C-alpha cells in the first residue's frame, strides 16, 4: 500500500520464456509444486483472516501537530514558548531522519536492482541522498548530545556570518 | 540579622495577628502528616528503648505523641508560611520603592541575540 512517488521502482522489464531445449525444466515443476503445496494454502489462510479482519474493520488516524512560534520568535528566559519551539524541532529532527531513512532506502534498492550497472543507473539516487545528506550535515551534526534549537540557531547564525564575510 | 530588627515586630511573639490575613495550613498537609510519622517513630523509639512491645505497647502514650508532635507542627508550618510571606513583602515593596535598582529589562528574541555555537566534534 506504500505510495509509488514516495517509493519509486523502476517498471519491471521480465524477459519472456523462451526455451530452445527439449529437456524439461526442473525450476518449472518445482515452482509448481510450490504454488499447489504452499501458496494455495497460504493464499487461503490469507483469505480467511482478511474476511475476519474485514468483518469488524476499525480506524487509526495519524496526529495532525499544527505550527507553533520557532525559537527566532521566543524571548530570552520564555519558557513556554522555549518549550513548544524546542518540542517542534525535535519533531522537525525526527522527521529529516526519517527523510534522510527513506532515500537511504531509495539508494540501497537501486544498488540492488541494477545489478552489475550500479556505479551508472544509480547516479541519481545518489545525487539526491547527497544534497539530503548535505543538507542533513549542515543541519544538525556536530550539535552534540545535548542538541537543543538554540545551538542549531547558533550554527545557522555562525554560517550565515561566515556567508556574509565570504561575500565582503 | 535580616528580619529580627523589622519594624513594628513585637518581642517574643509567636503569630502575630497579621497572619492570621495568611490561609491555615492544612489538617491534612503533607508536612504536618510528617510531623505525626515523627511523633509515632517517638513513640516506637521509647517502647524499644523501655523494652515494652515496640508497636502495640502504650497506645495511650503513641497517641499522646502523635498529637503533640502534630499540634506543634501546625503552628510551626503557620509562622514559617508568616514568616515567607513576610519576606515576598518586603521583596515586592523594595522592589517597587526603588525602581531603578531593578530596573526592566529589553526583552531580545533569541533571533536577535547573538549566541555562538561550539561544535561538538
Amino acid at each position: 500500500s506504500w505510495d509509488k512517488d514516495v517509493y519509486p521502482e523502476p517498471p519491471r522489464r521480465t524477459p519472456a520464456p523462451a526455451p530452445q531445449t527439449s529437456l524439461p525444466n526442473p525450476v518449472t515443476y518445482l515452482t509448481k509444486i510450490f504454488d499447489l503445496l504452499v501458496d494455495r494454502p497460504v493464499t487461503l489462510a490469507r483469505e480467511f483472516i482478511e474476511q475476519q479482519h474485514a468483518k469488524n474493520r476499525y480506524y487509526y488516524y495519524h496526529r495532525e501537530f499544527r505550527r507553533v512560534p520557532d525559537i527566532t520568535e521566543c524571548e530570552e528566559k520564555d519558557i513556554l514558548c522555549m518549550f513548544e519551539a524546542e518540542m517542534q524541532w525535535r519533531r522537525d529532527y525526527k522527521v529529516d531522519q526519517e527523510i534522510v531513512n527513506i532515500i537511504q532506502e531509495r539508494l540501497k534498492a537501486c544498488q540492488q536492482r541494477e545489478g552489475e550497472s550500479y556505479r551508472q543507473n544509480c547516479a541519481k539516487e545518489l545525487e539526491q541522498f547527497t544534497q539530503v545528506s548535505k543538507a542533513f550535515q549542515d543541519r544538525y551534526s556536530d550539535l552534540g548530545a545535548h542538541y537543543s534549537a538554540r545551538k542549531c540557531l547558533a550554527k545557522q547564525k555562525q554560517r550565515m556570518l561566515a556567508e556574509r564575510k565570504a561575500a565582503k | 540579622t535580616m528580619m529580627s530588627g523589622r519594624p513594628g515586630r513585637v518581642p517574643l511573639q509567636f503569630l502575630p495577628n497579621e497572619a492570621r490575613s495568611l490561609p491555615p495550613p492544612k489538617l491534612t498537609d503533607p508536612r504536618l502528616v510528617y510531623m505525626g510519622f515523627l511523633g509515632y517513630c517517638s513513640g516506637l523509639i521509647d517502647n524499644a528503648i523501655r523494652r515494652r512491645p515496640v508497636v502495640s505497647a502504650g497506645l495511650h502514650r503513641q497517641l499522646l505523641y502523635v498529637t503533640s508532635f502534630v499540634f506543634f507542627g501546625y503552628y510551626l508550618l503557620k509562622r514559617q508560611d508568616y514568616m515567607y510571606a513576610l519576606r515576598d513583602h518586603d521583596m515586592f515593596a523594595y522592589v517597587k520603592s526603588h525602581p531603578e535598582d531593578f530596573p526592566e529589562k529589553d526583552k531580545k528574541t533569541y533571533g536577535e541575540i547573538l549566541e555562538e555555537f561550539h561544535p561538538v566534534r
